[PDB]
RNA sequence: GCGCGAUCACGCGCAUCCCCGAAAGGGAAUCGGGUUAAGAUUCCCGAGCCGGGUGUGGCGGUUGACGGCGACGUGAAG
RNA sequence: GCGCGACCCCAGGUCAGGCGGGACUACCGCUGAGUUUAAGCAUAUAAAUAAGCGGAGGAGAAGAAACUUACAAGGAUUCCCCUAGUAACGGCGAGCGAACCGGGAGCAGCCCAUCGGGCGGCUGUGCCGUCCGAGAGGCGUCCUCAG
């Protein structure tokens, strides 16, 4: 539109073409506030904190989609020095994750070893 | 010459010496609590400068 | 200016630091025992080839018709399969260090009356024992119809 | 083709004199990371004093303040992009703003002037 | 058992028949070696097999050097500045034996590897030399393995140096039990001296 | 090995390394006039030159330069 | 008296995959003082402290007996309580200073001495297709039987 724009939902529903356009129009119109600064006005007080906003809300909601994008297209293949970041985050995450636990008890000496039961007379 | 050059301490000075400057009217005004006397303000003549 | 130009090992050294003294500890000493003698090598070139054909004589079907061969390499299953008492013939390499894991094999061998070759290589016993690696020791434990050129 | 044969009299045949061999490289498949868009916006904003504007009249020249990860060559493509005016030198200073002035001098043939009044500046 | 056991029962006697011979000729090696040697070979398979050997990737063994004598305490030609039960300068000898010392250096210059357990490969006349296994934690054949998974854990990290390897508990004191192991189980700083 | 040619892509040669360490050791190139409240050998106005880096033509020359006894003056890898 | 391709030891590079180097307050592991006390002081004491150093975890560390023992039994290991200011040490001065056991806190016994890597496939702590490198013994009625 021509008035000042932006909901979360909004960018969400534009393409990635349309959003760019929308981040182009803002730095310039962002452009115009710097100048506008001169002038001091009120309207350039408002309007300069919540274009600020729209920019970030931009940004964003880029990276996610494009995030997003990688791991859909890469979870059919193989992949990720960087999801794997987001897995670990990271080195005692890393010694948490092995993983040890289920493991370490899997081999050798093990079938029977505990009291029985209930079982056995289920199947009768 | 220059007037000791190097960017690195040359800003930093510069940014302490932005840094002293007065409290904006404002703060005094919304504003909780204080003869707000701001106080790490720091002057030609005295005390001496840090890094 | 012109004329030579050659020879780096003998006159411009460093160059290998590690190597030098080892060719000086197979040659010098001082020393008490231990191991020595004999290949020509004609005699060890028989031997690997009635090494090869001894774990390439190999069928042995699903039936106890005749399973036929078997060739074991590794220094344990070589001194097993002796005191086990069913190697047909053992050999050695020369070419081992640690000397260690095989000085064993002739003492025990001789109180076994099972006779055994000292080929020179390790190499050439690991490959003709069809291994993928060199084998410092092996075994025939049954050849397979050579008994004639075996004795 | 080289073979060996030739290496080892080529070993023998030099009292010192070094080594030699030369050596490719290669990137794996695991696929390094990374999608980037980092940008900053050197142009911050056409900074506005009374010597500026005399800067303007007198030489042909606008007055910006930018970044500090600026030098002259981003900023002499800056100014060409987004006011559409090719400038010939660039003058840059640490200010005791924190941040860099930037007087820049424009070709004759699009002056600063008219330049700057979409733009206003004094 | 096998083959394993006539290359033990040689290295009991160090100073007789093949095994002086080969490894004081190993020693024209040794001298030559650094303070590093990392080796693909057990130069001991017994007792490799016997403190932890399985050939499978992540393990290595290394050779360490450490000196002979005892240590010899700073600073000399300005001494201590103190009371004579006090002063001390190769008079004391460490209370870490030399196994440890050595084990400390290798897990120093491998630092994404954690010692298993360590054994003695000689001494000449100021060198005593030492064979240690460190094994790696951060490789799959490690972990999957239940004989060796053990040492991944994050509490097992740098082990040796809080002498936790078995030189670690023998100089520690805790090759006893009972009676008079009483002051080493289960810390040397256990009671806090209440 | 490093270093260099080398265009087609590839091979060849050698010895003691590599950064910091003087804004007053060493060092590629700028002056005169003007102007600002406040800069200025710094911007301008005039004029010059350097460094670094691609094209162009005048021609001075061409089986790699004449002249002046002489001194001396007016290609190119290993 | 000899060159070559190949096996096998060492070394340098290389990109890959994987880990580690610093931090958080104390807790938690070596080296290692002095004031002081003994009305002095040198063994002793302060004190294996403090400090320095290194390195770990959410807890560490210690663990299933070449144990205790003073009998005749117990039965991994910490810790709490006390055994005890006993034994033992020591100008046998001043001081130092426990263990077995006993009952609890809580309990558990086990374990040594086909693996991984590469692509492809998936419902990716997994398995399949493939390529590559590297407490034991005999006999017996049976009872028990993974997920």
């Amino acid at each position: 539109m021509s008035s000042g724009k932006v909901k979360a939902g909004e960018l969400w529903n534009k393409s990635k073409d349309d959003l760019t356009k929308q981040l182009a129009e803002l730095k310039t119109e962002l452009g115009q506030l710097r100048i506008q600064k001169v002038a001091s006005s009120g309207s350039k007080l408002n309007r300069i904190h919540d274009i600020r906003k729209s920019i970030a809300r931009v940004l964003t909601v880029i990276n996610a989609k494009q995030r997003a994008q990688l791991r859909l297209f890469y979870k059919n293949k193989k992949y990720a020095p960087l999801d794997l970041r987001a897995k670990q985050t990271r080195a005692i995450r890393r010694r948490l994750s092995p993983d040890e636990k289920s493991r370490v008890l899997e081999k050798t000496k093990k079938r029977t070893v505990h009291f029985p039961q209930r079982k056995f007379a289920i199947k009768a | 010459m220059p007037s000791h050059k190097t960017f690195r301490i040359k800003q930093k000075l510069a940014k302490k010496q932005r840094q002293n400057r007065p409290i904006p009217y404002w703060i005094r005004m919304r504003t909780d609590n204080t003869i707000r006397y701001n106080a790490k303000r720091r002057h030609w003549r005295r005390t001496k400068l840090g890094f | 200016r012109q004329r030579r130009i050659l020879k780096q090992r003998l006159k411009v050294p460093p160059a290998l630091n590690q190597f030098t003294r080892t060719l000086d500890k197979n040659l010098a000493t001082n020393l008490f025992k231990m191991l020595l003698k004999y290949r020509p090598e004609d005699k060890a070139a028989k031997k690997e080839r009635l090494l090869k054909r001894a774990q390439a004589e190999a069928e042995g079907k699903t039936v106890e018709a005749k399973k036929p061969i078997v060739v074991k390499y590794g220094l344990n299953h070589v001194t097993y399969l002796i005191e086990q008492s069913k190697a047909q013939l053992v050999v050695i390499a020369h070419d081992v260090d640690p000397i260690e894991l095989v000085v064993w094999l002739p003492a025990l061998c001789r109180k076994m009356e099972v006779p055994y070759c000292i080929v020179k290589g390790k190499a050439r016993l690991g490959s003709i024992v069809h291994k993928k690696t060199a084998s410092v020791l092996c075994l025939t434990t049954v050849k397979n119809e050579d008994k004639l050129e075996f004795s | 083709r080289k073979s060996k044969k030739i290496r080892t009299s080529v070993t023998f045949h030099r009292p010192k004199t070094l080594k030699k061999a030369r050596d490719p490289k290669y990137p794996r498949v695991s696929a390094p990371g990374r999608n980037k868009l980092d940008q900053y916006q050197i142009l911050k904003y056409p900074l506005t004093t009374e010597s500026a504007m005399k800067k303007i009249e007198d030489n042909n020249t606008l007055v910006f303040i930018v970044d500090l990860k600026a030098d002259k060559k981003k900023i002499k493509a800056a100014v060409k992009k987004m006011y559409d005016i090719q400038a010939k030198k660039v003058n840059t200073l640490i200010r005791p703003d924190g941040k860099k002035k930037a007087y820049v001098k424009l070709t004759p043939d699009y002056d600063a002037l008219d330049v700057a009044n979409k733009i206003g500046i004094i | 058992m096998g083959a394993y056991k006539y290359v033990s029962e040689l290295w009991r006697r160090k100073q007789s028949d093949v095994m002086r011979f080969v490894q004081r000729v190993r020693c024209w090696e040794y001298r030559q070696q650094p303070a590093i040697v990392r080796l693909t070979r057990p130069t001991r398979p017994d007792k490799a097999r016997r403190l932890g050997y399985k050939a499978k990737q992540g393990y290595v063994v290394y050779r360490v050097r450490v000196r002979r004598g005892g240590r010899k305490r700073p600073v000399p030609k300005g001494i201590v500045y103190g009371k004579p039960k006090h002063q001390g300068i190769t008079q004391l000898k460490f209370q870490r034996n030399k196994r440890s010392v050595a084990e400390e250096r290798a897990g120093r210059k491998l630092g994404g590897l954690r010692v298993l357990n360590s054994y003695w490969v000689n001494e000449d006349s100021t060198y005593k030399y030492f064979e240690i296994i460190l094994v790696d934690v951060a490789h799959s054949a490690i972990r999957n393995d239940p004989r060796i998974n053990w040492l991944c854990k994050p509490v097992h990290k740098h082990r040796e140096l809080r002498g936790l390897t078995s030189a670690g508990k023998k100089y520690r004191g805790l090759r006893g039990k009972g009676h008079t192991h009483h002051k080493a189980r289960p810390s040397r700083r256990a009671t806090w001296k209440r």
